[PDB]
RNA sequence: CCCGCAGAAGAAGCACCGGCUAACUCCGUGCCAGCAGCCGCGGUAAUACGGAGGGUGCAAGCGUUAAUCGGAAUUACUGGGCGUAAAGCGCACGCAGGCGGUUUGUUAAGUCAGAUGUGAAAUCCCCGGGCUCAACCUGGGAACUGCAUCUGAUACUGGCAA
RNA sequence: UAGCUAGUAGGUGGGGUAACGGCUCACCUAGGCGACGAUCCCUAGCUGGUCUGAGAGGAUGACCAGCCACACUGGAACUGA
């Protein structure tokens, strides 16, 4: 089934994921269906730092995709509407 | 010269015969030495220069030359050979890295060791 | 990394002050220069094209201590952005920090200005940059770390500072030892003796 | 043999010129014609002139301003032997821009000045400055 | 249709295994002159009725055996 | 705005009786920095005779060139002898690269910010010249319309 | 990453200097020993061998070899040549092939226009943002000069007609 | 290297596959390919892109990603979406 997660195009010790639907079986940094947002753990509390385009993640999960267990911790700490 | 012409048949790029089968495109090649030779160079010159014919790693037997004021190689000795042509001795197209394998350095060298293979003399 | 390396023989060479003992004395003597840099110093460098399209770039090197490498890139990136290839060449060359730290007086020659960089006795913005190349942009800020203010050096530094031309496109303190990066400076300010579109070609076949 | 014409007029154009040639004349056609026309309403020629009726045939008076010829030099472009196209956004310029080139398109020979601000294009037939 | 083809016959002499040349002009991709480039399609046609000149419309269906993929749809002019 | 360079210098051989005797050659350029512009050659048994009596041809046997700004108005297209040379405008990056020989030409004659390039043969003599003619031929950027208009 | 501690304390090499090519002298040697990318250096004053002093270039690298493209317009499409330098078949006829005067009609394949879809992300490039700078990381554009479908335009080319 | 081709090319029916299909069979037709280069021989995983070049080009296909293919060699199928 496909899946939204995180592939890690970071960079040795300050890691920056993409976040992307995809076959789940293949590569974390493989072939995918889509981009879907980004998250980066450094993002310093300065400006951006998870933006996350959740009308297609909407799409998808509509169309039977699951979740990471850490996207799904970021669209809740999205918050969602503010 | 016609359109057509080079329709049919495309320019062509003459492809570049090497001047140093060491064999594939390789820094250097070793081998054995068959003969430690010194031959006479070409017209102008006049001189005894040392050379030896090698046997390489890949079975081609080359003549090459080696380099500086000195040398103890004999027949047997392994070595180290990279490009390197010596018009005067038409056929060398070789040199021999003193200082590599079986090959000694340049005795007492003390400018431009590092060809010539010579240590950093204990100042 | 660092020239290291006598450093008045090389004005000598490139025949004109590149300021490398800058300290006390001026118009150098005192040391030789000119009519000798070697043995053969005494002689007429009749000399090329490429020569003197050499000791330009030499000279403008020898100047802000750049090493060969990093000077390429400096062109290079001169040659990528828009404008005067050879202008941006030396904007860039004086957005360096170190440079801009003996230009506010805080270190009598380029070479000290730098020991104080890389001595941790800087603070952009708040902040210690220690990196003698640290790009500084307009509005900046360099000031001196009050650990060590007003130590020797520094003072004497900020002292003949007065006594040379005097820069524009900053502003500096004395006291607080602090001072901005107010623009950055035109093919105007500075120059006169030096001859970018050389050493643009140096590096342009 | 005739099997490029308007080569042969670029050419006996091309050379009467370099002979300070008041006249010249030659069989005509639809499309000489047509770039007699360009060359005319570029000032290039001071006119055409097509006497004839079962055989044709066009006359273009030249033009000489200073000594000169007006005409410096004039090339074909696409040939029999050899078919040039270009599109719209990729339509040549001569001399910069002074001088022009001679382009057929679907709506009639027209320079590239026009053939561009017409937003089309064509066959490049000949160059001209 | 989904698109179409002309090209003219070739070869009729063979109970509906009926072959179609197809002609374009192409710009050499390399010396700009324009040459013909051929190809040859291998169609059906149902109770045999092209004949060889003519020219004919065609059409892209499934495979109808391994070498056709190809009906007609109508057919333009003969005795060439 | 004298501005002069000489471009090569060069020695050749005669041969009499009692062997070769040799002599210098100067190949030179003046130009003003806009427009006009001119070669000299001038030879002679030493070297700076050769020089001068070059500068001096060069001063007379000058041209003038219908610039456009500090650069060319069209691209053009040189040749002389074995020399063939090809220059254009470049909406100046910076400009002015071309082979040290006619960027000599170049610099003088004012313009500024060309980009050149030579083929054939690279002799001197030939190309300083095949430049000189190249910018001559090329045509004023409006006297086109003089040359048209009507 | 931050603070203190000691003492310049532990930290400079490699190639080159006859011309091309930035950098010159002495001593040894004497067509020897040897150098050499190319030209070419060595037989008594060698800036070219080897050593030294001096210098030039690069710097935690520096040289040598190997390897691709560049300069090479030296396979020339853009962009070349064949009287005497490499190059016109000893001559002709001619199949395929290429090319083909001039007019009108028609066709719309070549050609041209527009529209739509597609041209994976990364990379490259432009403007930014984040690591003390940079390399590195990253936002967003731009670009992918292409391909196909549809509809159009008919001067040129191709087809059909006369 | 100038000719190649008997399941060969097409048809009809039976069988077959998840599926169209000479996929297979039987029978019939005598076709199919080819100088716009088949056949034969030599070499080779393809691409995004990579280096170089002003471009056009030239050269190349490590590292990242997409596709294919292989799993000691040859041949087979079983289980199973
Ligand atoms: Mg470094
Ligand atoms: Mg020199
Ligand atoms: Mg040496
Ligand atoms: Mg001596
Ligand atoms: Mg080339
Ligand atoms: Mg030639
Ligand atoms: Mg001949
Ligand atoms: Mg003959
Ligand atoms: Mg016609
Ligand atoms: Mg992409
Ligand atoms: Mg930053
Ligand atoms: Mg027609
Ligand atoms: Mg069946
Ligand atoms: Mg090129
Ligand atoms: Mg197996
Ligand atoms: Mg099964």
């Amino acid at each position: 089934m496909v899946t939204i997660r995180l592939a890690r195009h970071g960079a040795k010790k300050r890691p920056f994921y993409q976040v992307v639907v995809a076959d789940s079986r293949n590569a974390r940094n493989g072939r995918f269906i889509e981009r879907v947002g980004f998250f980066n753990p450094i993002a310093s509390e300065k400006e951006e730092g998870t933006r996350l385009d959740l009308d297609r993640i909407a799409h998808w999960v509509g169309q039977g995709a699951t979740i990471s267990d850490r996207v799904a911790a970021l669209i809740k700490e999205v918050n969602k509407a503010a | 010269a016609t359109v057509n012409q080079l329709v049919r048949k495309p320019r062509a790029r003459k492809v570049a015969k090497s001047n140093v089968p060491a064999l594939e495109a390789c820094p250097q090649k070793r081998g054995v030495c068959t003969r430690v030779y010194t031959t006479t160079p070409k017209k102008p010159n006049s001189a005894l220069r040392k050379v030896c014919r090698v046997r390489l790693t890949n079975g081609f037997e080359v003549t090459s030359y080696i380099g500086g004021e000195g040398h103890n190689l004999q027949e047997h000795s392994v070595i180290l050979i990279r490009g390197g042509r010596v018009k005067d001795l038409p056929g060398v197209r070789y040199h021999t890295v003193r200082g590599a394998l079986d090959c000694s350095g340049v005795k007492d060298r003390k400018q431009a060791r590092s060809k010539y293979g010579v240590k950093r003399p204990k100042a | 990394a660092r020239y290291l390396g006598p450093k008045l023989k090389l004005s000598r060479r490139e025949g004109t002050d590149l300021f490398l003992k800058s300290g006390v004395r001026a118009i150098d003597t005192k040391c030789k220069i000119e009519q000798a840099p070697g043995q053969h110093g005494a002689r007429k460098p009749r000399l090329s094209d490429y020569g003197v399209q050499l000791r330009e770039k030499q000279k403008v090197r020898r100047i802000y201590g750049v090493l060969e490498r990093q000077f390429r890139n400096y062109y290079k990136e001169a040659a990528r952005l828009k404008g005067n290839t050879g202008e941006n060449l030396l904007a860039l060359l004086e957005g360096r920090l170190d440079n801009v730290v003996y230009r506010m007086g805080f270190g009598a020659t380029r070479a000290e200005a730098r020991q104080l960089v890389s001595h941790k006795a800087i603070m952009v913005n708040g902040r210690v940059v220690n990196i003698a190349s640290y790009q500084v942009s307009p509005n900046d800020v360099v000031s001196i770390r009050e650990k060590a203010k007003k130590q020797s050096r520094v003072k004497a530094a900020l002292e003949l500072a007065e006594q040379r031309e005097k820069p524009t496109w900053l502003e500096v303190d004395a006291g607080k030892m602090e001072g901005t990066f107010k623009r950055k400076p035109e093919r105007s300010d500075l120059s006169a003796d030096i001859n970018e579109h050389l050493i643009v070609e140096l590096y342009s076949k | 043999s005739m099997q490029d014409p308007i080569a042969d007029m670029l050419t006996r154009i091309r050379n009467g010129q370099a002979a300070n040639k008041a006249a010249v004349t030659m069989p005509s056609s639809k499309l000489k014609v047509a770039i007699a026309n360009v060359l005319k309403e570029e000032g290039f020629i001071e006119d055409f002139k097509v006497e004839g009726d079962t055989k044709p045939e066009l006359e273009l008076t030249l033009k000489y301003f200073q000594g000169k010829a007006v005409v410096e030099s004039i090339q074909r472009v696409s040939r029999p032997g050899l078919r040039i196209y270009k599109r719209k956004d990729e339509l040549p310029k001569v001399m910069a821009g002074l001088g022009i080139a001679v382009v057929s398109t679907s709506k009639g020979v027209m320079t590239d000045r026009a053939a561009r601000q017409a937003g089309l294009g064509g066959e490049i037939i000949c160059y001209v400055a | 249709k989904i698109r179409t083809l002309q090209g003219r016959v070739v070869s009729d002499k063979m109970e509906k295994s009926i072959v179609v040349a197809i002609e374009r002009f192409v710009k050499h991709p390399i010396y700009g002159k324009f040459i013909k480039r051929t190809t040859k399609l291998h169609v059906h046609d149902e109770n045999n009725e092209c004949g060889i000149g003519d020219v004919v419309e065609i059409r892209e269906c499934r495979p109808l055996s391994k070498t056709k993929s190809w009906t007609l749809v109508r057919v333009v002019e003969k005795a060439v | 705005e004298l501005q002069e360079k000489l471009i090569a210098v060069n020695r050749v051989s005669k041969t009499v009786k009692g062997g070769r005797i040799f002599s210098f050659t100067a190949l030179t350029v003046v130009g003003d920095g806009n427009g006009r512009v001119g070669f000299g050659y001038g030879k002679a048994r030493e070297v700076p005779a050769a020089i001068q009596k070059a500068m001096e041809k060069a001063r007379r046997n000058m041209i003038n060139v219908a610039l456009n700004n500090g650069t060319l108005q069209h691209p053009v297209k040189g040749v002389h002898t074995g020399s063939r040379v090809f220059m254009q405008p470049a909406s100046e990056g910076t400009g002015i690269i071309a082979g040290g020989a006619m960027r000599a030409v170049l610099e003088v004659a004012g313009v500024h910010n060309v980009l050149a390039k030579a083929y054939g043969s690279t002799n001197p003599i030939n190309v300083v010249r095949a430049t000189i003619d190249g910018l001559e031929n090329m045509n004023s950027p409006e006297m086109v319309a003089a040359k048209r208009g009507k």
